[PDB]
């Protein structure tokens, strides 16, 4: 439509070089609490015992 | 040579520290080899392989023992800095080598 | 100590090529549910009004 877009391939390509340099890393402090809550929820879900 | 000289300087610093500790005490001015790795690492670099740096350090120590300034590594990975070190790193010799090293640093330009 | 390890640089390098090919991509539906829960919790936290 005359509007150009960045293919997902280029999206991955740029996402690579971005994570390279001394940066704000993909993870953060709250990541661990996030996974803690998520594990809690998933365990309570999978548990078939009423 | 100047890498041997850097190691000689480190050994002399340890020797004078030990002398302060014990006056002159016994000839046992001992040091653990593993302590030389953090120090010499800063200068010769960090190839990232502990074995490689250990091999380099042991080669330097063996070459120094060739001059008689340090007993070869023993079963406890410890060596006695031979007292001869005091008269090779004599402050006069240290000033001479230091002036030459400043000369070379100037030549580095 | 004689035990070799994969530097973080190589970890990023391998993590790149892994995501490339037609794959089990990074995200799933549980990703969307997790972000829903995360926004809920983070909003309830940041809210200073008692």
């Amino acid at each position: 439509d005359g509007r150009i877009f960045a293919t997902d391939a280029l999206e991955v390509a740029i996402t690579f070089v971005e994570s390279l340099d001394n940066r704000f890393m993909t993870s953060t402090a709250s990541r661990l609490s996030t996974v803690q809550r998520e594990i809690e929820n998933l365990e309570t879900r999978l548990n078939p015992n009423p | 040579n100047l890498e041997q000289s850097l190691l000689v300087a480190i050994l002399r610093q340890h020797f004078v520290a030990w002398e302060q500790e014990s006056g002159t005490g016994a000839s046992q001015a001992q040091i653990a080899i593993d302590d030389l790795l953090p120090q010499l690492q800063i200068y010769l670099g960090d190839p990232g392989s502990e074995s490689k740096e250990r091999t380099r350090l042991l080669t330097l120590l063996d070459q120094l023992k060739g001059h008689g300034l340090v007993t070869s590594p023993d079963a406890h990975e410890r060596i006695v800095i031979r007292p001869i070190i005091a008269h090779l790193a004599d402050p006069i010799n240290l000033q001479a080598l230091l002036a030459w090293l400043r000369e070379q640093i100037a030549q580095q330009t």
